[PDB]
């Protein structure tokens, strides 16, 4: 059944799992024509599949190129999606399959679900929590990336760095999640805290800054005081 | 005309013969119903006025024997019985009709619902269904389940209907998931109709028979496999002209005949909505959708 609140601790046991969000495989920009009618150009896209135990992100570049000659490309997307989830896991070895995959938004439940028909042994399952990966294109390295690719492609990330090094999953997914979350109530705001310090700098092979844990400490501090501003900032407390 | 005879009534119970039903009293002198119309397939039925659990009933087409119902005090039920000596069924019947112990089948000339209720139905087709061979005549009650029912447990009291699933193999081709998914219409006309049924009247019968068991015994699976059968049609975007015609047809005089207090629990609404509103057909089933709105607008 549905992930939440309950069993939130079963993300980080030793079933692969990977969440699967289709909020970014679609996306266009809005406009007028000459004509002074509204048409929409689409761009490039990418579905966020992630293991929330290993950090290991399969993002997927969804390519324009993927809309042309195409209608109802909303609901396209959604099947677009549950067919490259499935090529992922065709492409893995057994003992690599995923035992569940968690969609974030439950219009992927059928998709996926008749996508992966050849795997009944693979629980799909929906969630109730509100999770921010809609923030990843905030994310600077994934979102050039997406931006700059000219044809379909997979590129593979570690999305938690090398903090497994030091925290558990658990926390790393937290961390994670507050920094999505910040960065999707307030983008500039998120990104000012998070590149203030020349000094701390990201590594090449990484999407985030190279923070002691003590200024972890902090930058998880400010994020938190941020969300909570926003949410006055927009309900006005 | 032909007789179903009865050896008695020694308890009180509501008796159906197709969509007439009539209340007998415990012992009262009852000795059965003739003047059954020849040439369709009939359902005699049953509901004790003890323990309205268990609708339970037969059934059968004269043109394949001659048929008693006999009261088994150990089993606890009406049961149908095949008489084999044609002049000892005939012998015991014409005391009955001579004694006007019998109620007459009620048909009104005008009326063409049983008709139409069965226009597809064959006995044939119905004991594949419901297996028990030794009988020509077939049981069905509330509680039977169905094999697919069984799949997500005694396999000898199952209704065996055509497993329709929509997230299956059978119905989705390697390659075409969301094309077959959104327009079922490979699973109808190849998988189906081509495949499994042959023709599209073999499966009018079958959601014609699901249908009334759904009303006449409350059974569930039954319901179930009807409303498939109906949603795996409208959710095609390629029907034949001639099956559509004959579908809003076929549902037009179902839902002409449902009581209309039982429509709560027979009646899936998302069906329904879908199948009138939504699916590929919402335009096709004129005579359907005018009843449906007029009888039972608080559904939609
Ligand atoms: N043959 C019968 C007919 Cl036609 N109708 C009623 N009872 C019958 N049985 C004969 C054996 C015991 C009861």
């Amino acid at each position: 059944g549905a992930m939440n609140s309950s069993n939130y601790a079963e993300l980080f046991n030793n079933d692969i799992k990977l969440f699967v969000d289709d909020t970014n495989v679609y996306r266009v920009t809005v406009h007028k024509t000459f004509e002074g009618n509204v048409a929409t150009k689409a761009i490039n896209g990418c579905i966020f599949t992630l293991n929330p135990k290993t950090g290991h992100l399969f993002l997927k570049i969804i390519h324009t190129s993927v809309w042309a000659g195409q209608k109802r490309l909303s609901q396209l997307a959604k099947w677009k999606t549950a067919e490259e989830v499935s090529a992922l896991v065709r492409s893995l070895p057994k003992e690599e399959q995923p035992k569940q995959i968690i969609v974030t938004r439950k219009a992927m439940l059928d998709p996926l679900e008749v996508h992966m028909l050849d795997f009944p042994n693979i629980a799909i399952r929906p969630t109730e929590l509100r999770l921010p990966f809609s923030a990843a294109m905030s994310i600077d390295k994934l979102s050039d990336v997406v931006m700059k690719a000219t044809e379909p492609q997979m590129v593979l990330f570690n999305i938690y760095d090398d903090w497994l090094d030091r925290i558990s999953s658990y926390t790393a997914f937290s961390r994670l999640t507050l920094l999505l979350r910040a960065l999707k109530t307030n983008e500039e705001s998120a990104k000012m805290i998070l590149l203030s310090d020349p000094t701390i700098t990201i590594k090449s092979y990484h999407l985030w800054p190279s923070f002691t844990d003590e200024q972890w400490i902090t930058i998880e501090s400010q994020m938190r005081d941020l969300i909570l501003t926003e949410y006055g900032r927009k309900y006005n407390v | 005309m032909n007789t179903v005879p009865f050896t008695s009534a020694p308890i009180e119970v509501t008796i159906g013969i197709d969509q007439y039903s009539f209340n007998v009293k415990e012992n009262q002198p009852f000795h059965g119903i003739k003047d059954i119309p020849i040439g369709h397939v009939h359902v005699i039925h049953f509901q004790h006025a003890d323990n309205s659990s268990m609708r339970y009933g037969y059934w059968f087409d004269c043109r394949m024997g001659n048929f008693y119902i006999q009261y088994d005090p150990k089993d606890g039920l009406y049961k149908m019985m095949e008489e084999r000596d044609g002049a000892k069924f005939e012998n015991i019947v014409h005391n009955f009709k001579e004694r006007q112990m019998m109620v007459s089948y009620p048909k009104i000339d005008e009326d063409d619902t049983w008709y139409n209720l069965t226009e597809f139905v064959q006995m044939d087709k119905i004991r594949k269904i419901v297996r028990k061979d030794e009988n020509q005549f077939s049981y069905v009650d509330s509680s039977m389940t169905t094999v697919q029912e069984n799949e997500l447990s005694d396999p000898a009291h199952s209704l065996n209907y055509t497993v329709i699933n929509f997230k299956s193999r059978e119905a989705i081709r390697p390659g075409h998931e969301m094309e077959d998914f959104l327009d079922k219409s490979y699973y109808l006309n190849t998988v189906m109709l081509q495949g499994i049924f042959k023709n599209s009247s073999n499966y009018f019968g079958e959601l014609q028979f699901a249908f009334l068991n759904a009303m006449f015994f409350g059974n569930y699976g039954s319901s179930l496999q009807w409303h498939a059968m109906i949603e795996l049609i409208c959710s095609s975007a390629t029907v034949p002209k001639h099956m559509l015609d004959k579908l809003d047809e076929i549902l037009y005089y179902q839902i002409k005949t449902l009581p209309e207090q039982y429509s709560d629990i027979l009646l899936n609404e998302r069906v329904w909505n879908i199948c009138l509103y939504s699916s590929f057909q919402k335009n096709s089933l004129h005579n359907t959708e005018k009843i449906m709105e007029n009888k039972y607008p608080e559904l939609l």
